[PDB]
């Protein structure tokens, strides 16, 4: 739209929303990102700050040749815990557990029919 | 929006220029007024004037 | 500053992430808050599609049928009373 405070971009200018200031020294911006995460992860703990989020943005020399030899072990193990789970979660239900709706919903008609065949030997049986 | 004008006019360093004329001289002074745009500005006025 | 001072007395129970990581003083967080929000969304699709085939099978099927074999045999034990009213009186006279 129009310039409203003499700001011809209205997205990123010096006065409003940048505010250049100094800060102590690091090596790269990933290492400065690493310092205010482990300080924050220490209060919570190892529950919600896992690997690949604190090892990846670290200051370790060789990690690309180490992060891919650990990602593969959580993938050839997940193929065990799926092929062993997809032959439990199809056998503990919709088979051997939906058939409790076929021997307990179905004997419901046995105890019901022995009522209608008990309506007979009192009346309209001997007259 | 009142710490907008403390950052536009650079009051972070010109507050140390009103302090040095406050202990060596007698008085410190400043004028706050709105420039050609709509925004406000705070100039420090020297003791010699 | 006056949240982590207040969160420290209570603890990590009611001051979670996205409320203490978001208003932090961390350089790159927009390219980190969206790679953690996605993991609590592709996991919630597991804990819903595995829950909507338990909460429809543990009730209104295999559990409403206990109102069809225990409310229904109620009429069997009741009818054998009315057919026990017969062999005493108006049976042999």
């Amino acid at each position: 739209a129009e310039p409203i405070l003499g700001y011809e971009n209205a997205l990123a200018e010096l006065d409003v929303d940048i505010n250049i200031d100094a800060v102590p020294d690091t090596a790269n911006l990933a290492q400065e990102q690493f310092l205010q995460l482990t300080e924050l992860a220490r209060l919570y703990g190892p529950q919600e700050v896992p690997f690949d989020d604190l090892l990846e943005l670290s200051s370790m020399p060789e990690k690309t040749k180490l992060i891919a030899k650990r990602r593969e072990r959580s993938e050839q193990m997940a193929q065990v815990q799926a092929q062993q789970g997809q032959m439990q979660e199809q056998i503990a239900m919709q088979g051997a557990m939906a058939e409790i709706e076929n021997t307990q919903a179905d004997t419901a008609y046995l105890a019901a029919r022995a009522q209608n065949e008990m309506l007979k030997p009192q009346i309209e049986a001997f007259k | 929006a009142l710490r907008y004008v403390k950052d536009y006019s650079e009051w972070s360093d010109e507050r140390s220029r009103a302090a040095l004329n406050y202990f060596v001289e007698g008085t410190c002074a400043a004028i706050v007024g709105v420039d050609e745009n709509g925004r406000p500005e705070i100039e420090p006025i020297r003791f010699e004037e």
